[PDB]
């Protein structure tokens, strides 16, 4: 509200800056202290600040993460919020926005001087508007105030012609009718800073680690936490992160990428169930995915029926996931040797070996091809249903009530779909 | 005025796959489709300090104290089995066409002038020398690198795959064909003609290259080592990590490509090294020194700019070097 | 460094160190009185908090097993 | 945006070193924009000569493998890198980290046009196969399956079957072909529904927090885990405008001077990996471009899924 | 001024393999190709308090309380069968040649000067004494580290493998050929000449070394040992882990190479200890001390720098030591 108090604050801040640089330098000779006190205490320091602002720029999407030899145009832009649903971006970033700094790594003092909150809010909005409190505390003359204001406000604008370097990415996007646009994207440093803050709070925050310690002792807590597995680290500066940006200096590289991975990204091996009697309980049963599925089915078997429609729906796609994983497991056994089912053994699951190895019919033109064609084994579905009955909780309350009736009906639907899948395997 | 393009790029022609490593016995190289793969294992090594001291660690007491601390490391190691003496290295190679066509380029007049320059080169002598040198680098086992060093006998079998079958098959003795001399052989000329036809074509020509090196019974083979940055973590890591695709030791595709690119014998320095990999500013990673410096008028950028803009056509060898760089690819262009 | 005491537990370091990779290391062993529970080879650049966090999981599972083993019997 | 007259199953394509850096916030499988651009390049190179249109791609990911390693004492992961050539002064250049991964995918291409009746289905399927055999899918080469046991042939099936039973049988056999894999679909509606649920849970919640919550492993005290309906990966959903649309000659250092250039920024959406048996028709998995250049929103998605 | 190179990497000559150890019967060792491999087993030990106390807990009460609760742990153990008295250890050695040539060298003038120095060494004194000492270390079973100390009789059979067949076979009584003296023997001189031809680059040498030692029926054998970082309770207190390749006990290749390198009898201290492994700063891990201190002018780096840069050729023994270091290989060179 008063220019006198703003002058008092800025003089105070340059006073701690002066004493800090004198203490750090410890100048006992060469007349360094006199030059420091004659250049960083008056309006001459504001002249140097106006000089240094022209080399720096506040941005929200920088280009320097893309190959650091690329010289392009960095932008400080917030995209408009789309009407289309279910997608994220920079347009969610409102008041929780942090502005990047690009340029020299030694002139960033003017950035923290310009991002001050003296009377309650930032200097940027004060210098954009014609505020009586501002525009006079920094200059006694009007022309000096005007030139310093234009200098300190142009730091958020695009400097130079719009250019994206050769090392930067430019990606054609086909227009709906016979056209293309070039779409040079910039690295959203504001988004990765916001997600870095969120992930740092989730993985190293005080409440988060308190919840982790509560789970470690298996006790209750008013809130839970998150785990964030399979995070990837992409560093931008090999040894000098400050050459990219100040936000990339706060987090030294460390893009903290999220795991967009398919379910088969950790394929272990394929093995033949040789000397075992039933694959679904002996070799199929201890793959980690189906183990998790049957444990979720175990937990959901004994549950309240207040939301019984949603619970039955969830269990329906649950048992659908078990049958899908069974089909996938047979499909990946299809890449084994064609005649592994003919190996000697007392227990080799001959009833299910017709479905486990389709490829045996090629070598055995008359031994087992016609048997598999004519029989069309669908009792494998019955055996897997018996395995699922062995894998469901033995609750008599569900069996007496109609809950077991609904569970048996949805199981019958999933098993008849599964049997129809195994029906046309001879095509 | 024919200003050079601000954005210039070339697609990687002549791109190989990962060299799968497998093991077996010699004189059974024909039935090697079921040879078991070479697996990357783990072993512990305990060494002693053997690096140079910085004139302050040369005190005997400090040296003895540092030796009394055991130096333990975990390394990835790849070995032939104790009953197999032959290492089989197999990879696939695609010789793409449209060799002189840039993938991205701004100026359309620069497009026409560059395509005219490549047309003049191809109808003058074509890819006869370049495909000859590439076929030589295929014929000798230069893509084995350290696996080629102490092998009793190396044989390279190269098959042309047209649809799904061997259209034409080659067999070479890699140790007879030198690593620095590019002679002429009838089968080598046929392979060079096939590679040049692939480079001049509109599609691609597929080759599989299978090399058998008689390393020794149970000896230690050398897959490509993986580049992992320590990034200043406090825990000690494994010092050596080997590359594998599916539980099978392999050599990186760019390693094989660098082996195939070792055709440049026209750099201004003497050929004490022999051929070097075709790169802009003639860099050699093993020698730590970049030949074809821009202070001399023999680097790729100045040669190309003189050839296409000022029409100063260089020597035939330098034209071969420029077109070999076009085969290699790269992201070019000034701001 | 020095032994870390966590209630009845003690994390004492080895007197002589070693080098794993290129970094100095010491073996830190966890005790419950006279019972040795686990040994870990840890970098010399770890502080006491990181060494304690390395054995926090083993201490927690000891606590869980002790709660389940000596739980009082229940009347219904 | 259109119903294909046929589905073109590109067989198992072994992709060598695909860009594992899908987005500035996600890693792993390549972006669907790469696959849609590869299909558009197929149409631009061979689709026009065959008088057909190649729009829509189905991604199944029969096998995935990223060149990653986990450092000792850390639970996160790092990317294995390549040794680039030295500078002109003989020193090591600054390392720019890129992720490179091995794929094995088979693509369902939506085909509609007059070339389907003009040419045999096997002929156009073949010619598309050897056109794609000399291309790139996500920055990596394509391994063309030489001298193995038997190559997988390309198969084009017309969706206009002679009967409903014949169409259903053809769809099931095509699903059986690409069985050891998981179809990739988009879940924008699910993401919005979860965001509304989160907003009723607590206000002023952005869709970024809903996207993060749908992918992270949540632990709740009595210690259980909040279950997820599917795999629910976060994927880049397209590009949003960041600058006014410049003329083709305005932007310095452009890719060309014949195409307008607009600066953009990534849009992050929800995706799902699911078995191909859980889709009604195999044409519901096809990914399409949705540009709408007036407001930016240069998006790729798979509509008509549910 | 010819300063030494910053990158002076050397590759390893005399490449050994992992030594797989099997078991059988003496006087049945001629037909020993079908002998079953020695397997690594697990056994339980209970250790007592037998270490030095730290002067704080020497009071009787705490010592008795510690004795009342001994520690239980599982160790990997390898033994012969109770009906087998001899151990067969088999590995293959490959002599490479080209010792003076570095694998990586960023200085060309230094590389030329070093090559000239090694060439004039070879012209003056070829690889005759070094190969003789390597032949001694092959003839006696020094690669049997603890399997040799109490053996009744040790026999080493070395076969030169040319084209997959035994071109020449050797047979040595490894207990007659001691671990202390490098004497003269006609068969051993032939082996030394073959190793010399391998080191000089005049021929490809691949040797298959088989050692038979009578230890006793069911007696413990000593394969290589792996490092254990974490013990825990999930693993059954695994305290010692032995090295194996495929369910077969084995010795690390670097241990075999260290046993071959034990040729250095020229260190400034007295040779009452005997030969030591050829290392920079002459270090011995068991002795905890470094012979050839850098303070004295007899370590590898100062001798090499004086020999190459200042042309100060050392004594012939020190030249042998330097060339043995070059054969051994390393990451020689400063930062």
């Amino acid at each position: 509200p008063t220019w006198q108090e703003l002058r008092q604050f800025i003089e105070s801040f340059i006073q701690e800056r002066l004493q800090g640089k004198l203490d750090k330098l410890q100048p006992d000779e060469d007349d360094k202290r006199q030059t420091l006190l004659a250049t960083h205490r008056r309006e001459a320091w504001l002249a140097d600040a106006a000089r240094r602002v022209g080399q720096l720029q506040l941005v929200t999407h920088t280009l320097k993460p893309i190959h650091p030899d690329a010289r392009g145009s960095n932008l400080h832009s917030l995209p408009q919020a789309p009407g289309q649903p279910g997608l994220a971006g920079s347009h969610e970033l409102g008041d929780r926005l942090v502005s990047d700094v690009v340029g020299n790594a030694a002139a960033l003092d003017v950035f923290k001087f310009l991002s001050l909150q003296y009377q309650g809010k930032n200097l940027l909005n004060w210098l954009t508007e014609d505020s009586a409190e501002a525009l006079q505390a920094l200059s006694d003359n009007a022309e000096q105030a005007r030139e310093w204001r234009q200098a300190f406000i142009g730091i958020t604008t695009v400097k130079g012609a719009p250019a994206s370097h050769s090392l930067a990415k430019q990606l054609y996007f086909p227009l709906p009718g016979s056209g293309y646009h070039l779409l040079a994207p910039l690295f959203p440093t504001s988004l990765v800073h916001h997600v870095h803050a969120l992930l740092r709070e989730a993985r190293f925050g005080d409440a988060a680690k308190a919840a982790r310690e509560a789970r470690s002792r298996q006790e209750s807590w008013p809130h839970g936490f998150s785990e964030y597995p399979n995070l990837a680290i992409q560093k931008f500066g090999g040894t000098k992160p400050q050459n990219i940006s100040q936000l990339n200096n706060e987090r030294r590289g460390e893009n903290w990428l999220l795991p967009s991975l398919p379910p088969n990204w950790q394929r272990q091996n394929v093995n033949a169930p040789m000397r075992h009697s039933s694959v679904f309980e002996h070799d199929f049963g201890r793959t980690p995915e189906v183990s998790r599925l049957t444990r979720t089915l175990q937990r959901f078997l004994a549950k309240t029926v207040h939301n019984n429609l949603a619970i039955r729906q969830r269990r329906a796609q649950l048992v659908a996931q078990i049958c899908d994983e069974a089909l996938q497991y047979a499909a990946r056994l299809r890449e084994l040797e064609p005649g592994w089912s003919a190996t000697p053994g007392c227990q080799l699951h001959d009833a299910e070996q017709l479905w486990l190895d389709p490829l045996r019919a090629q070598t055995d033109e008359t031994f087992l091809q016609r048997r598999l064609r004519g029989d069309w084994p669908a009792e494998v579905g019955n055996r897997f249903a018996n395995w699922l009955n062995r894998a469901v909780s033995s609750d008599s309350q569900i069996l007496g009530s109609p809950e077991a009736a609904q569970w048996s009906q949805e199981l019958s639907k999933e098993l008849t779909m599964f049997k129809e899948i195994l029906e046309d395997e001879r095509d | 005025i024919l200003s050079t393009a601000s954005v210039l790029a070339f697609e990687r022609k002549l791109d190989p796959s990962d060299a799968l490593m497998s093991a077996g016995a010699w004189a059974q190289r024909d039935a090697s489709q079921e040879w078991p793969a070479v697996t990357v294992r783990e072993k512990s090594v305990r060494g002693t300090i053997s690096n140079r001291l910085k004139t302050k660690d040369r005190d005997p007491a400090k040296l003895d104290a540092s030796i009394q601390s055991p130096n333990l490391q975990t390394v990835d190691v790849a070995n032939l089995p104790s009953d197999a003496d032959t290492l089989k290295v197999r990879f696939t190679l695609r010789v793409l066409g449209g060799a002189g066509t840039p993938s991205a380029c701004n100026d359309a007049a620069y497009r026409d002038k560059l395509l005219q320059t490549v047309a003049t080169y191809v109808n003058d002598q074509g890819f006869a020398e370049l495909a000859r040198r590439y076929a030589h680098n295929l014929a000798n086992a230069r893509f084995l690198w350290r696996n080629r060093v102490g092998a009793e006998a190396v044989e390279v079998r190269i098959n042309h795959i047209r649809q799904g079958e061997v259209a034409r098959a080659w067999r070479f003795d890699a140790l007879a064909i030198g690593l620095r001399d590019f002679k002429a052989d009838a089968e080598l000329d046929a392979l060079a003609e096939l590679i040049a036809s692939g480079l001049s074509g509109s599609g691609h020509v597929l080759l599989e290259v299978v090399a058998f090196a008689r390393i020794g019974d149970g000896q230690e083979v050398f897959p490509s080592q993986e580049l992992i940055l320590d990034k200043g973590d406090k825990k000690g890591q494994k010092s050596k990590t080997l590359y594998s695709v599916r539980d099978a030791a392999a050599i990186h595709s760019q390693k094989i490509g660098n082996a195939l690119r070792t055709i440049d014998t026209w750099y201004p320095d003497e050929d004490g090294l022999g051929p070097i990999a075709v790169e802009p500013y003639g860099s050699v990673t093993s020698q730590g020194k970049a030949y074809r410096q821009p202070k001399q008028k023999l680097d790729f950028y100045t040669l190309l700019d003189n050839w296409v803009l000022r029409d100063e056509a260089p020597a035939v060898e330098q034209q071969h070097y420029v077109i070999a760089n076009l085969i290699r690819g790269g992201v070019f262009g000034e701001a | 460094m020095n032994a870390i005491h966590i209630g009845p537990f003690s994390i004492t370091p080895a007197a002589r160190g070693l080098h794993y990779g290129g970094l100095p290391h010491h073996q830190w062993t966890l005790y419950y009185g006279p019972r040795e529970m686990a040994i870990k080879t840890l970098p010399d650049s770890y502080t006491s908090s990181e060494v304690r966090d390395e054995f926090s999981d083993i201490i927690a599972e000891f606590v869980i097993d002790a709660r389940h083993r000596y739980a009082p019997d229940v009347l219904e | 945006v259109t119903d294909p007259e046929a589905l073109l199953l590109l067989p198992r394509l072994s992709i060598q070193n695909a860009n594992a850096i899908s987005s500035p916030l996600t890693w792993g499988f390549p972006s669907p924009g790469a696959f849609t651009g590869f299909v558009h390049a197929l149409q631009r190179r061979v689709g026009i000569s065959l008088d057909i249109e190649l729009d829509g791609v189905g991604i199944v990911c029969h096998r995935f493998e990223a060149q990653i390693s986990q450092p000792a004492g850390k639970r996160t992961k790092v990317f294995n890198l390549t040794r680039n050539p030295l500078n002109r002064d003989g020193s090591t250049a600054a390392i720019v980290e890129e992720g490179r991964a091995h794929l094995e995918v088979s693509l369902l291409l939506g085909v509609h046009g007059d070339g389907l009746d003009d040419h045999p289905a096997q002929e156009i399927a073949r010619q598309v196969q050897e056109q794609a055999g000399a291309m790139r899918l996500a920055g990596g080469s394509i391994l063309p399956w030489c001298n193995e046991r038997f190559p997988a042939p390309n198969a084009e099936l017309l969706m206009l079957g002679g009967s409903d039973e014949q169409r259903r049988k053809n769809q099931r056999r095509l699903t059986r072909r690409l069985l050891p894999g998981f179809a990739l679909v988009s879940r924008e509606a699910l993401l919005q529904q979860h965001l509304e649920t989160l907003r009723t849970t607590l206000p002023e919640a952005t869709t970024l927090d809903a996207l993060l919550d749908l992918c992270r492993i949540n632990f709740e005290p009595p210690w259980q885990v909040r279950d997820k309906p599917g795999w629910l990966v976060p994927i880049p959903a397209g590009y949003n405008a960041l600058s006014p649309l410049y003329l083709p000659g305005e932007v310095r250092n452009a890719r060309d001077r014949e195409t307008p250039l607009r600066f953009v920024e990534n849009l992050f959406g929800l995706g799902e990996w699911l078995s191909p048996h859980r889709v009604a028709a195999l044409s519901d998995l096809l990914w399409y471009h949705h540009a709408e250049p007036d407001k930016g929103l240069y998006r790729w998605s798979t509509p008509r899924f549910v």
